[PDB]
RNA sequence: UCUGAGAGUUUGAUCCUGGCUCAGGAUUAACGCUGGCGGCAUGCCUAAUACAUGCAAGUCGAUCGAAAGUAGUAAUACUUUAGAGGCGAACGGGUGAGUAACACGUAUCCAAUCUACCUUAUAAUGGGGGAUAACUAGUUGAAAGACUAGCUAAUACCGCAUAAGAACUUUGGUUCGAAUCAAAGUUGAAAGGACCUGCAAGGGUUCGUUAUUUGAUGAGGGUGCGCCAUAUCAGCUAGUUGGUGGGGUAACGGCCUACCAAGGCAAUGACGUGUAGCUAUGCUGAGAAGUAGAAUAGCCACAAUGGGACUGAGACACGGCCCAUACUCCUACGGGAGGCAGCAGUAGGGAAUUUUUCACAAUGAGCGAAAGCUUGAUGGAGCAAUGCCGCG
RNA sequence: UGUACCAUUUUGAAUAAGUGACGACUAACUAUGUGCCAGCAGUCGCGGUAAUACAUAGGUCGCAAGCGUUAUCCGGAUUU
């Protein structure tokens, strides 16, 4: 298998209404690009026509999705789909060796990213702030 | 072997090319336990010759029991 | 699933082609005998049937019966 | 019950002394009938062949201290051998390992004998029995293991061993030989197994 | 034929078929419970080999063999003629 | 003979007629209550419904060219065969949908039938020609797949040599629908790979094939005997019924057909009808008999239903192939796909019916000189007092 | 399978109890509420001016790590 240094887990460290699961599916398709099955033209683009976000939160929820990306193994885990709670976000945080914080620019009024950030800041785990609402 | 565990009972039967143990047999070779070094099998230097001369050699685990009876010492020259 | 089943599938499909060819040759020899009825074609049919019985595809009974039916027509001529 | 916990009750109510003057004994109270508030000659028809067959079966399988499932197992095993059901069945029941150990005079009580033989200290056929289920035969040597040659209760019992015209015991070496079957005259006088013979109608 | 003994004797009934006879066999078996002998009737198709023809209204002995025609799985063997 | 239970049910009371109940072994059990162990054996009757998942016979170079690399300059010592070709693939196991019958129990007709290795051993492995995969190239391709172009080996495809014996023509002989032999016509067996000695030949040496030939092996059609229900089902049946000729599966057989035909079964209730897998084995009783043939040993049947063909000796082939019908994944909507009535296990009904089971250790086959491999067969084990057994 | 069997290998009475029903058929029953109400029950059948069949406390017997229950074939019903 890949080296021990290259076993890094990443849980989607955010909440819905932030374009969260859209970004989770985008990352999953980007690092899970396989062409022998034709998936490249099956999940090419991901974007919302959003009148419901529960569908985005549930259908895209990745309880444990592991792939490999040239240098390492990327373990994308979109357990959280709730706006505010602790179990899924906390298990994602425990699993992940690094965190991606999905934030917003179009809707900066999202209320439930403070507690998510505080949870991730307990273990000092590395975090990358990524904003996708800039469109 | 068969029966009850740690008390095995081996029933030796005949075969041509496909059949199992103690199912469809040309003739029951006899009874030997894997834990018992002496057989009460139906072995009398005659049934073994019958099975060899009729073709369809029986199971290949009582050959030593037939070897002790000298079956090969006569058959390998009878065929010759 | 057993890989040997597909292995014997490969072997038996090639045998299918070869035996189709050989049985068609035997049946056309039989047809030639039944057209020009003579002892020479009877011997040719005998040789072909002996070859097929030696190959071991179908038992020699079919060869013997077909050649007996051919030589019956021979006696009818 | 294959057991007890007050044997004197069973001995008194069954009408048969499991111990002659040590179970129907003046130890305070002493009885010979059914005790309690229901000591009564039942005017209801509680008496028939069925009733006395049951009662004799109770007496016999409660003097042995053995279970009824092994009673039926012994019956079935004897059924493999042709003969007479009554005498053979009673003789095999008497030949019980615990029953014979008691007959040797190796334990003051059948329950205690059963407990001791189960404890893994009785040698028969060179096998120290961890379960007293081995039915004896005439000449079966029961030996007392090295453990039970230092146990005070069974020491006192063995030193007071009982000899009968169909067994014998060497109490000093703590050993016993089942000399012969009790055929028809060495059986208890108030006990009759023929009722258990007639207790079946599917022979 | 080397064919050995087997019981197929019966009273031949008809020969309306070209060298083929229908034979009536009256076989007595035993009642399983009340234990009385009762007879039953069976029909058999005996093939007349061309050199022998089953004369009807008589008893004939049939013997087992491989089939000769459709539902004709017997050949006629012996006949007792009229008197 | 081993052997056999009674009482209760009616009129004020009596009896009679008749009936019902408990009183017995026993569980694919379940069930309340609780619970000692282990041994031991049991474990969808109903669901034959799809079967997801692993798994349900693999072995082969001592058959071959090369692939393919470890050490070697390479040759090669070396690893197996992708592929051609060999056997087993039908084994095994499963359930019994359906199947009531020669399938069965039994002696057989097989005069009609083969059986690969094996087997009774007589005959052979003489000699080739040329392919074909492997290899290589291009093509369609997301893959699935996929066509074209060539080269070459063998145990590979295709003739002949010899070829006893033998298939098979004509005559004689013999014989209870043919047994047996003489004369005599026709006619055909490939293929060699590998190891020691020997220059080689040859000898030893191991595989692969060849005929002939005693049987087993699995089974073929019929077969007397018996083989569920079916009258609140009486007529049913046009290969129906049989014949000559011809063709035919392994073969006799209207097996099937051209021709020639009108008959066949049947009130002992024909035909039809649906069902049960049949024998041994499973209980009760003294007996009469009843109770299943689930699973199982043999046989038999499907193996998702219905066909076709090929192989194999045996299949028109559960886990080969093609297809129609049920289904399905992914997809760019172009396309390809298969079956646990195999083991389990899943879904259900039910009271419930076991591991989403381990090694082939021992046992089966298969094959390899051999190392051996796999078995979900086997042997274990779990599993639920699941049942028995004994124990405190 | 450190399984099986061995040796109080060591302390100890300690480590295990439930079921039916007691009127008969067919062993196991005395009292308390209960007026044919409560509830029992396979047959007889149980309770309507003092309940041992009901419900219970209890004692009782049959058993037993299985206990009772229904299930299922014959015989006890010659009572086809």
């Amino acid at each position: 298998t890949v080296d021990l240094i290259n076993f890094r887990n990443f849980g989607i460290m955010a909440h819905i209404d932030a374009g969260k699961t859209t970004t989770s599916e985008r990352i999953l398709f980007h690092s899970g690009r396989i062409h022998k099955i034709g998936e490249t033209h099956d999940g090419e683009s991901v974007m919302d026509w959003m009148e419901q976000e529960k569908e985005r939160g549930i259908t895209i929820t990745s309880a444990a999705t592991s792939v490999s990306w040239k240098n390492c193994s990327l373990n994308l885990i979109d357990t959280p789909g709730h706006v505010d709670f602790t179990v899924e976000v906390e298990r994602s945080l425990r699993v992940l060796d690094g965190a991606i914080a999905v934030l917003d620019a179009q809707m900066g009024v999202e209320p439930q990213t403070e507690t998510v950030w505080r949870q991730a800041s307990r273990y000092e785990v590395p975090r990358i702030i990524f904003v996708n609402k800039m469109d | 072997r068969m029966g009850r565990v740690h008390y095995p009972t081996y029933r030796i039967v005949a075969v041509d090319s496909r059949v199992k143990r103690d199912g469809k047999y040309i003739a029951l070779i006899g009874h030997l336990n894997p834990a018992l070094k002496e057989n009460k099998c139906k072995i009398d230097e005659a049934v073994a010759l019958e099975w060899l001369n009729k073709g369809a050699k029986p199971t290949d685990t009582v050959r030593s029991l037939f070897s002790q009876t000298g079956l090969w010492k006569k058959f390998v020259e009878s065929k010759k | 699933n057993i890989k040997s089943n597909e292995k014997r599938l490969r072997q038996n499909i090639k045998r299918n082609l070869n035996n189709k060819g050989q049985k068609t040759k035997l049946k056309t020899n039989v047809k030639n005998f039944h057209k020009e009825i003579n002892l020479d074609n009877l011997g040719n049919v005998y040789s072909q049937a002996d070859r097929l019985a030696r190959k071991g595809i179908i038992s020699t009974n079919r060869a013997r019966r077909l050649k007996s039916r051919n030589v019956a027509v021979l006696n009818k001529t | 019950m294959k057991y007890t916990g007050s044997i004197f009750k069973r001995s008194r109510r069954l009408g048969f002394s499991l111990l002659e003057n040590n179970k129907e004994f003046s130890k305070g109270k002493k009885r010979k009938t059914i005790p309690g508030q229901h000591g009564n000659r039942f005017r209801s028809s509680t008496m028939s062949g069925y009733a006395q067959q049951l009662q004799e079966k109770q007496r016999m399988q409660y003097m042995y201290g053995i279970t009824d499932k092994q009673f039926r197992r012994l019956f079935r095993l004897v059924l493999k051998q042709r003969g007479n059901l009554a005498v053979n069945l009673f003789r095999v029941l008497e030949s019980r390992l615990d029953n014979i150990v008691y007959r040797m005079g190796f334990a003051p009580t059948r329950r205690s004998a059963r407990q001791l033989v189960n404890h893994g200290h009785v040698l028969l056929n060179d096998r120290t029995v961890d379960t007293p289920s081995i039915i004896l035969n005439p000449g079966d040597k029961v030996r007392l293991k090295a453990k039970t040659i230092k146990i005070p209760i069974v020491k006192a019992a063995s030193e007071s061993g009982v000899v009968s015209p169909f067994v014998e015991t060497n109490n000093k070496t703590f050993e016993g030989t089942y000399v012969r079957f009790p055929e028809r005259s060495e059986l208890p006088a108030g006990i009759n197994e023929s009722y258990v013979v007639e207790w079946y109608k599917r022979l | 034929k080397r064919n050995q003994r087997k019981v197929l004797i019966g009273i031949v009934k008809s020969t309306k078929n070209a060298k083929t006879a229908t034979v009536q066999v009256e076989s007595r078996f035993k009642h399983p419970l009340y234990h009385k002998s009762v007879v039953r009737h069976k029909k058999y198709q005996a093939h007349n080999e061309g050199e022998v023809l089953a004369k009807d209204g008589d008893k004939v002995q049939i013997v087992e063999t491989r089939p000769l025609s459709a539902t004709k799985r017997f050949r006629i063997a012996k006949i007792i003629e009229r008197a």
